[PDB]
DNA sequence: ATTTACTACTCGTTCTGGTGTTTCTCGT
DNA sequence: TAAACACCAGAACGAGTAGTAAATTGGGC
């Protein structure tokens, strides 16, 4: 069981709705819950699936070097970037 | 895409709705209320939701709370439930039959009852009794439990009422009642066939319960009545959570049963 | 002993009796007695008054789709009374009074008692070499394209439909789904073995009768048909007598 | 040392400025990063200190009974409600 | 509002920055490259910040960065450390207690020797000067780079060892500043900038960059200063390298 | 020898230090020409320029405007260990104790220390003398001073003026934490040269602003030290004076 | 009677690029 | 001179609401 996050933009509304079925919408599109490993990938088949044209990222807790990883959906300014094995997002204009 | 129920130990323990109508917003558990705030809960990480008077659930709101495994608990003064309901399918026939059998066998029932004693006090069953007079002697043992801890805690104790302190107890058990009862529905056993218990529509509910009930829960009732607060139900529903988390009580409820129906030594 | 399904409407308390609000505010009343078990169809709001009342007076209820087409969820999960799972359970715990009782299912199924000497999968075998001939019997009857088990769509969106229906039975009689006598293992083996019963009797026979024309809505058609027979044939309130004329075949005492 | 995530709306770029020397800018305003309990509490500062007429909500993980607490900081719609020690976010209209 | 730098050991180890300028954006670490796309880095997060050829840092990038408590290692070829930038001075009591022990070779002798030890694992042998010790400890460095090359396999690259050494020794001299010591008053090793570094990396130096540089080397993937990197990344993660660096300094003292 | 570089991009051309700007180059700097290059506010290093520097061993040191204040600098902790040990050796030994602190105090006043009296006895002796400087300087620029707005003057002007003495300390290969008068503290022996010299024109001009009473004085002061720094040439005379307060101890200079 | 999809419409914040002002959160 | 913040307009995007119209629904043993 880890902390996960989910923060959803131009999402129609059959996915926002999903989120709040185990997640906590505390903003805008910004989802925030504590699942395990098993509930977290099954969150992101939701998102894969039902975000249409919509750009979607999500962050957990890991035991990692930064203490945590995010996968993206679709398309967005802000790109993750590889910096040697650490994950870093940069912005495009 | 379809909806499933997540495992019962990764859950949140209760929740608590009072005043408002429940509805469904874009495939998503709300509640409204007069003024119109909402509110969005999360039925899937939550194993029971407690609908205390002046709640109204629409149809959808019971249809999705089913998908997602979600008990839905109606509760009256003091937390006391009152109607529940739940996924019609669900529960594997092998485990009700296992259930069932248990039941059915006189020389099984008693054998059950008497691990559900030594889980109880710790110490195996007195032979020669049979099942009702086994009763007899666990009813005897509740109510020196009782007098004792209201000894320990300094409160006033005469009986045990189901119409300060009793309103402290009440609304503890019925929460160990709730998360109990959700637990045998999500483990796939049926609530109404008992083994100590018998003719009740909760009988094996009451029977896990009753089992673990004052080694943390009871108590604690008791020690609020004591401090006597004007939020008597807040508390109590509060020191619950807690107890259930620190205890892993979910995660203990399904070991639990499976431990119990196995001493009748049947295959599972 | 009867039964009500509600539909488009709120379940509230007013008076100490059970109403219906419209919109308009347009109430019906209910008697608390006579009833044993309330269906609640989509569009319904229930109030917790009024879940209180029917708690106290024993009453049942049941969250269902369009005329019971579909249930969604039951009060009182996992059973009602403990007698009554357990009469089930006696019978099928022992495959001597599992014979009995799957013996009826055929009589009633067909018109005629099964052979005598035949176990279960014996009568599975014999079961479903009629079946195979029926539904080719009822190709030829409406004049459509079979080949095996467009059409198969209609009939399993038909028996869906009436899965419904049969299980909102068993639940209204106080039964449990999950324990079958024909099938088994599964949590709605029990639904099974009374709906095959009557399956042929109505629901095949339409899901045909779309399956000869074309529709471009034939899950739907099917459906909003297989509730239009529900209603008008009153299937589940006859089919709460026959579970309960069933289970007696096993010739042991049935609860009160 | 858990996980944290903060996010701010209608701030001054002072503090996304602050906030993105120690959390990572995954969105507009969205921060994320896995610090201790100390360092967390010096981040609240922060934000109580920079933010001015804008509302900010600041999650991390515990071993509570969500898993996790969160506060905020400001008025917004979306404000906590407690449900018998259970904390939610509810939705004002207007 | 003021801002202070948080301990080591909550950090991440290392990041490298080439082939962009550094400038300060709203009081924040950013790279903006050729293509003109900006890149936000936790400077207050990162214990030792690697700038390779191709950086172009602002006046704003370097002051912040030193208040958050991040080392500025501008970075040659293969990643051998050339210049260092980081807050002018660290504490005054354990600087004088640091030095103190360097000026009476009596006491200088006593760190040496448990350097030996804590190297090796056993006490170093009696009766031998600190001049003497260097031959003992010279000899099983080659002793041991030799038997090493039969381990793994390879002729006895260079490039994977001085990259991956380079590496340790950004994070020490950031611990070592991060501690409150200075890194060129070492013990062991004399005459150099970064004495003090040498002196404790090299102590746990064969411990890992061994076992897993001379690994990295062999199998010999295109671009090798990356997955030397990552390794090394993942090492200092595992065997939580800097949160163990401090009490490490203070116990040879 | 060292120089202030600002409003400018610090490269390097020819194999040379250079600071490129719009119009193209302002300032050519033979690379065996500064022993340390100090960077105001407005520069922009290159990597070649500090891979170059490092090859030389030439300090580099990010100040604000004149130097008035420290922010990073190059060689953390120190460069050489012998400078660092020298100033080491002077601190830790109580024989070497007296050294420069009388000749800090011979330097700050003007007149030689007592002979036999003491560091603490030292401190009261200064301690006495400085209220009295402070009350006296008050009297001639007409000011209301009764004990230590005036007082935000002052502590704007002295901090401009630990900025400059961290530089010098800095330039010249010292620490800052290691100090003889004050002690204990990461910037000691900042404040042991700083007060030698802090009398002589930074308090002074801290009193001239005071009695004019500006809206802003916190900047109109550091610009005015600012501007102390550049025409005084106070930074130059730094590096040979501490040179000259550790020469005290009469024990060999690297 | 409830719920969802679809359609404008308002509102909100993020973001960019334009000037003008600064070289800076102080004590030892 | 260079780098960087504060401030002020503008465009540009997505969240949110009110209104109208369509369903009562993602299945098979």
């Amino acid at each position: 069981m880890s902390m996960l996050v989910v923060v959803t933009e131009n999402v129609p509304p059959r996915l926002r709705g999903r989120l709040a079925i185990w997640l906590l919408e505390v903003r805008a599109g910004v989802y925030v819950g504590d699942v395990s490993a098993k509930i977290r990938e099954m969150i992101w088949e939701q998102i894969a699936g039902l975000a249409e044209e919509g750009n979607v990222v999500m962050a957990w807790a890991t035991n990692t070097e930064t203490g945590f990883e995010f996968q993206t959906f679709g398309l967005n300014r802000r790109t993750p970037v590889d910096l040697d094995g650490l994950r870093l997002v940069s912005f495009l204009p | 895409l379809p909806l499933n129920p997540i495992p019962l130990k990764d859950r949140v323990s209760m929740i608590f709705l009072q005043y408002g109508q429940i509805d469904v917003i874009d495939g998503a558990f709300v509640l409204i209320d007069k003024t119109g705030i909402r509110t969005h809960i999360p039925v899937g990480s939550v194993a029971c939701i407690m609908l205390e008077p002046g709640t109204r659930v629409s149809h959808a709101a019971v249809r999705l709370a089913a998908q997602v495994g979600t008990l839905l608990v109606w509760v009256g003064e003091a937390g006391v439930r009152v109607y529940a309901s739940g996924q019609p399918g669900g529960a594997r026939s092998d485990k009700l039959l296992y259930q069932a059998k248990l039941a059915l066998d006189e020389d099984l029932r008693l054998k059950v009852v008497r691990k559900m004693f030594e889980l109880r006090f710790g110490e195996p069953a007195p032979a020669r009794r049979s099942v009702e007079q086994l009763r007899g002697i666990e009813g005897s043992r509740v109510r020196a439990t009782y007098a004792l801890l209201a000894k320990q805690y300094g409160v006033t104790w005469n009986g045990r009422r189901y119409d300060t302190i009793n309103q402290c107890i009440s609304a503890a058990t019925s929460c160990l009642y709730g998360v109990t009862e959700a637990a045998i529905l999500a483990a796939g056993y049926a609530p109404a066939i008992g083994f100590v218990h018998t003719g009740k529509p909760l009988s094996f509910v009451y029977d896990i319960a009753d089992i673990i009930k004052f080694d943390t829960v009871v108590p604690k009732a008791f020690e609020i009545a004591r401090r006597n607060p004007g939020e008597p139900d807040r508390e109590v529903r509060l020191a619950c959570r807690d107890i259930f988390r620190s205890s892993k009580t979910l995660a203990k409820l399904i070991p639990l049963i499976e431990d119990v129906l196995a001493a009748g030594e049947i295959q599972p």
